[PDB]
């Protein structure tokens, strides 16, 4: 007999311990493995792929295509903001049941850079430029386009290349953010401004929409696993 | 007939490695491959034939 | 001598004919931030000469019976030029300083000043199941005053001077960088302080980066010495400013 | 708009929960050890074309303990005048007698007012 | 590498961020085409002017292994020391990570998923409620037994069916710790199919989905004591920890409520939270209003 | 070297006396000027004759790991068996050291520290005083699980929230060793804080102080059993150990007592003790008076 | 199965063990290290660090700044002894809070020299001699210049070297001494005379004050970890 | 892949040494480093830039 101690923990069933264990069938032959397309292997492969925003997720669109869609238009509206949200990745409605957004539900810390696509719809003969800014946290939202040129943005000029991308640097007085952000890890918001007008031909729609999309860039990166506040149960044969 | 390899580092910027030893004759047995951690985002992130240089147009 | 001392940030200079040395931090001189310690990505800016300079607060009074005196950090400064306005334009701040109080009187008389900075010096209220009020803990310029009994009321800190608003034994504050201004020997205390915190950078207003502490430890006196008006001075120079973090700026 | 800084009570506290802006009250408060005279809330007003306080800053004032008992058989030592808070006074008996008790009072306060700590000593014979 | 073994060597590190200065150019790095199906690759440094960064931050936690290989409850169940039921004397289920949604929606991320896992149980018992409470019940000891599809199935707690000459089986008694054991790689096919948009009939009917490729059979839990004299109640927790992991074509993350564990069903759900309007953003920084 | 290895020689010797005799000079070591900020550096050899001594003496027990590196307890409640409250039927607190007093003064020595964590729990149950006292109820087994800040929060001793796919549990059963784990550096910054002269707003308001800084979730036990005929108590005692320690900036010992949790608040208290006067110094050595 | 015999000790709790324990958080990538100034590495750093020594810890001085004030003047005082403690570190009110003594208040056993410095805070134009004398144990406390002149001690003339260090040599039958002193392992007493009174010229204060500071010298160490007698309480959220 | 090094000397003026290996993938899970005795009390006893000689005046 070789002389042991048992140290505390010994019998206890830790969920995520990582031992050894006998199989319960001894030589079973395996079925060969096959080369199947779509191969995953960390879960930011998923959080960095473009998927659809619902910025305008507003009272009576929750379930139309419309939260989908950022409203914009012809004639003489530059005071009118065009839109604007917080950055909470993992929290705000915006954002939350995004691919980026349930990936990181499932963690509690979170750190990146992001990549914020947005897509012009309207006609081609359809004209116009936009100013897309994000303010670091530390003052409120700005309220005018002279404010919001104060910090980081693009001037993005509606042209054959439908799509302009405004990306989110990483700014933290912290390497990580909490997931379930507080106002300690606030991330600042992006707000966006007519530069200069829609203008349109005659015989053409006066109003069309623009799409947003969201991923993570390659600087980018969770931590601390957890069970996600999104699905629940009553009772079993679920 | 053991292995030996690095651990995953912790609070500090040869005694972080730990040794390894199987005792089960079933690959099945094995602890799990926590230290694995390749990646291909290009099969979601880029699928396009003819490779996209995005600095250039995308169009045109 | 070494008595003799010149210091130059800026466009300003001082001097001393009566120095004891130079006390830095706990022997580490300011740095900018490296590469490998950031984590705010964006480009800093480093205003350099118009932000790294003496500032000098407004003085004060040693009294025959004064308790002493404190100053909370970065918040003090946050009016003082370029280096107030950075503030309140940025989110992330960081900087290191160089800290001159100055004190003279005369070979008739006779006191003795410890000089303070406190890291992350979290005080008490006086009310004890109370909280503090930001008025309880500074005042920017101008300086809160300790106390020499118990204090009361609501908000304020309990400034008995025994126990330096922290409950601890105010003469045990020299694990602390320090000098003492004894006036038979000295007139000037000057501390270089590095940054010093759990972060690579912070907010300005929100947090009290450390405290100056100025406590009479054997108090003025003198006699027919047509001169009972004995003031302290304190300038400081904020040394390798750094912002990150630039949007609107901030609510007043 | 706003009014002045408050300034500060020497020996006492400011409370400032709602900022210097109209409408805004202030509260004060003494050390311990100290008894606040005058106001101990001020509130900022319009009147005219000022805006300003509606009450000053009150005085915190602090006290002497009364002449120290008197014990049979026995001499305070070294008395004098003005027993300040804290301050203490010892006694001893007189040749013949023996002590029993606290050798030491102190001067505290309490509600405002001077008063002797703990019980004087008494001598016997 | 080899996705069977203990032990492999490499730090995940995140892209550092490139220096960058201005710019006067045709470069057009923020302008691409999102109708082609690509997803952009900017970076900070190509549309503000950044500092360098060496960032150590790893995706570690993130790798489909350490995301699934943690213990998950997917099943439990109750038996009875005594009754008069017979069949409330022995539990009985189906195999299946289909009962618990935390571990199906963690599953449903993607479509195929390939590995081994490792099979934990946790058993309580509890001593029934009544009038009459004293006993002496010595240490109750349980028997698990696995039953491939096409095993006799038994019939009561004391069937000859527990025999278990050749289904594996687990004895173990209370106090002790949790049973656990290792299952292979099982399926009959290449990976383990999340979903299958397909039939069980060739005449494009009969049942719909997963279950026509489950049959892994069932668990039979008994205890093996078999008496006490007042009643007593015993639960079994089943839970599963896939190790060895390989998983095909990632899909979107199960949005809307589970309603039963043979279908995909739902009812209409919302896409997200509403908010006051496509401007609101908050004010936080106020004197606090 | 590297602060993360259970292993690293060289022994920590103090200064050896040198020998040291008579002298006539210039050299004044005794005499410095305390106001530079500077602690002399004199030894016994600058000032009186001294015979040489090889000290052996060590300074081992005096290493901060040594200091801190011993299990402290920072907490203990309790939870029942059986009540009408539901709420007593489970414990739970928020994570800090800040509850008992000797461990925090301990910590509070230092203003920044960074460590791992060796958790023990100590977790006994006693039988209620009643008039019926004879049950025969098993071995109690109890839960313990973690829930980092954000997580979904038991609501019951039977909330689905306990089947911890995620949240790490430790399930235990009484009579054997206390449960034990490690608890790496986790931390949102670069060190612990253990004192913060800040806000958690950005007015200067909200929060003052340690609180704004914390949030490193809570605790939450029950027992699994969940029944016993009479009502019975346990009480979960929780220590910490840190271990590979890091500490800056060290302050003064707290002298005043504490007087609660989330604040550095304190009555004003005496410097030290008093003695009769300045030159008293007690009569040892007589034929005793 | 290898065989295995348990000795006395398994299963139980020892607060000071030291062994290996199962992570909670298998690979939870920990935030890099910063370099923060003032790194601690032994207590006695903090030891060696000059502290005020509350020398006139008479009643009535308990919370105001004179317990740090020794008296002295002008004029004839010879007889009269400027001030007098005993040498017990961890022990006595003169030292217990003091910055060393509060760190040998957490052992039982200490050993070493120790610092005492002393700086005048009278005017410039004051000047006098005083002699510092420490009398290791054995005899009561010295009663006159003349008997302590015969331990050792320093003479000390006030000049423009504010500070004068009188250090106390290790002098002891044993290797150690509790920290929680008894007469067995006495340390002593320091007492201090004028040499030659404090002489004034016009116009300045008559009277002032000399500050004193203590420290560990490099010979020092300390045994034995045990919990400190200065911190209690009553009962939780403590 | 084991260490050995040397243990703290007891009750007396090659047996003095003990061996060791980690069993667990994090370093968290190691023992305690209480066998590094470093040391640097200048930081605190003698942060003045001008180096004190102190043999010397510190003034004049």
């Amino acid at each position: 007999g070789l002389p042991v101690i048992n140290t505390p923990g010994s019998n206890q069933f830790l969920t995520s311990d990582d031992f050894q264990s006998p199989s319960a069938m001894p030589q079973f032959d395996v079925t060969p493995e096959l080369n199947i397309p779509g191969e995953v292997q960390n879960l930011m492969e998923i959080a960095e792929v473009d998927s659809v925003v619902p910025v305008n997720n507003v009272a009576g669109n929750l379930e139309t295509m419309d939260i989908y869609r950022i409203p914009v238009q012809s004639g003489n509206h530059q005071s009118s903001q065009v839109f604007g949200f917080q950055v909470q990745p993992g929290l705000d409605g915006v954002f939350k049941h995004t691919l980026l957004g349930e990936i990181l539900n499932y963690y509690a810390h979170w750190s990146g850079s992001i990549k914020l696509t947005f897509v012009f719809c309207g006609s081609a003969m359809a004209t116009g430029k936009f100013l897309l800014a994000y303010a670091p946290p530390g003052a409120n939202a700005p309220k005018s386009r002279k404010d919001a040129m104060l910090g980081t943005h693009i001037i993005w000029d509606v042209g054959l290349q439908s799509s302009c991308v405004l990306c989110i640097p990483w700014i933290s007085q912290t390497h990580y953010r909490l997931v379930q952000q507080d106002e300690y890890t606030s991330a600042g918001n992006v707000t966006c401004w007519y530069q200069t007008g829609i203008v349109v031909p005659a015989g053409t729609p006066t109003s069309c929409s623009i799409m947003c999309f969201v991923s993570a860039c390659n600087d980018f990166s969770v931590r601390l696993l957890k069970d996600t506040p999104f699905i629940q149960q009553a009772a079993l044969l679920q | 007939g053991a292995q030996v390899s690095t651990q995953k580092t912790g609070a500090h910027e040869s005694i972080i490695h730990y040794t390894n030893i199987n005792y089960y004759k079933d690959a099945a047995s094995n602890s799990a491959n926590r230290q694995d951690f390749t990646q291909d985002p290009g099969k979601f992130t880029e699928p396009v034939k003819d490779i996209m240089v995005k600095s250039l147009p995308a169009l045109n | 001598s070494d008595r003799v001392r010149s210091i130059t940030l800026g466009n300003s200079t001082i001097t001393t004919q009566e120095s004891a040395n130079v006390v830095v931090g706990y022997g580490r001189w300011p740095e900018y931030l490296r590469d490998d310690e950031a984590t705010a990505e964006d480009q800093p800016t480093q205003p350099d000469v118009a932000t790294c300079r003496f500032y000098t607060l407004e003085s004060v009074t040693w009294e025959k019976d004064s308790p002493g005196w404190w100053w909370k950090f970065p918040d003090a400064l946050k009016d003082m030029g370029l280096f107030g306005q950075n503030m309140y334009y940025h989110y992330l701040g960081r900087a290191g300083y160089t800290i001159h109080v100055q004190c003279n009187a005369s070979k008739f008389h006779q006191g003795c000043l410890l000089v303070v900075c406190v890291p992350e010096a979290e005080m008490g209220c006086s009310t004890v199941d109370g909280t503090v009020n930001e008025h309880g803990l500074s005042e920017g310029e101008t300086a809160k005053k300790f106390s020499a009994t118990g204090t009361n009321g609501t908000n304020t800190v309990q400034s008995i001077v025994t126990n330096a608003g922290m409950g601890v034994g105010v003469g045990n504050l020299t694990i602390f960088p320090h000098q003492w201004i004894n006036l038979r020997t000295n007139n000037c205390a000057t501390i270089v302080m590095p940054y010093i915190n759990n972060v690579p950078m912070d907010n300005m207003f929100r947090h009290h980066n450390f405290t100056l502490m100025i406590i009479p430890f054997v108090p003025l006196n003198y006699s027919s010495d047509f001169s009972t008006y004995v003031p302290i001075t304190v300038t400081v120079a904020p040394m390798c400013a750094e912002y990150n973090g630039l949007r609107l700026s901030t609510a007043l | 708009k706003s009014c002045p800084n408050p300034g500060e009570i020497r020996n006492g506290q400011i409370d400032v929960p709602g900022g210097i802006l109209f409408g805004a009250t202030i509260s004060f408060s003494c050390n311990t050890g100290y008894k606040l005279f005058g106001s101990t809330s001020s509130f900022c007003l319009i009147s005219g074309s000022s805006v300003q306080w509606s009450d000053p800053l009150p005085e915190c004032r602090e006290i002497y303990c009364p002449a120290p008992p008197q014990i049979d058989n026995g001499i305070i030592q070294g008395e004098r005048d003005h027993y300040g808070y804290r301050q203490s006074v010892t006694y001893a008996c007189n040749k013949g007698f023996t002590m029993i008790g606290e050798h030491s009072i102190y001067c505290t306060v309490n509600n405002d007012e001077g008063e002797w700590s703990g019980p004087p000593p008494e001598c016997r014979g | 590498g080899d996705v069977v073994e203990a032990v492999e060597n490499a730090v995940a590190r995140v892209a550092d961020t490139i220096g960058s200065g201005p710019s006067n150019s045709q470069a057009v790095p923020a302008l691409t085409a999102v109708e082609t199906g690509h997803t952009s690759q900017v970076t900070p440094s190509d549309t503000v002017q950044t500092r360098h960064v060496k960032n150590y931050h790893s995706r570690s936690e993130s790798s489909i292994e350490n995301f699934l290989s943690r213990s998950a409850c997917v099943y439990m169940g109750e038996y009875h020391t005594t009754n008069s039921d017979q069949t409330k004397l022995f539990a009985s289920w189906t195999i299946s990570a289909r009962r618990m949604v935390q571990m199906r929606r963690k599953l449903e991320i993607f479509t195929y998923v390939r590995f081994d896992v490792e099979v934990t149980f946790v058993i309580t018992s509890k001593q029934d409620q009544g009038t009459q409470l004293g006993q002496d019940m010595p240490p109750l000891t349980h028997q698990i037994m696995y039953i491939p599809p096409g095993g006799p199935i038994p019939k009561s707690v004391t069937d000859y069916t527990w025999q278990t000459s050749t289904n594996p089986s687990i004895f173990w008694t209370e106090g002790n710790a949790p049973p656990r054991m290792s299952i292979p790689f099982i399926s009959i096919g290449n990976a383990y199919s999340n979903f299958y948009d397909g039939w069980s009939h060739f005449s494009q009917n009969g049942v719909y989905g997963y279950n026509t490729l489950n049959h892994m059979g069932q668990i039979y839990v008994r205890h093996v004591n078999g008496s006490s004299p007042l009643p007593m109640t015993s639960t079994v927790r089943m839970y599963f920890k896939p190790k060895h992991v390989k998983a095909w074509v990632p899909r979107p993350p199960r949005l809307c409520q589970y309603k039963n564990a043979s279908t995909v069903n739902f009812s209409p759900t919302d896409i997200t939270d509403k908010r006051n309007s496509i401007t609101y953003i908050p004010d936080t920084v106020k004197p606090d209003v």
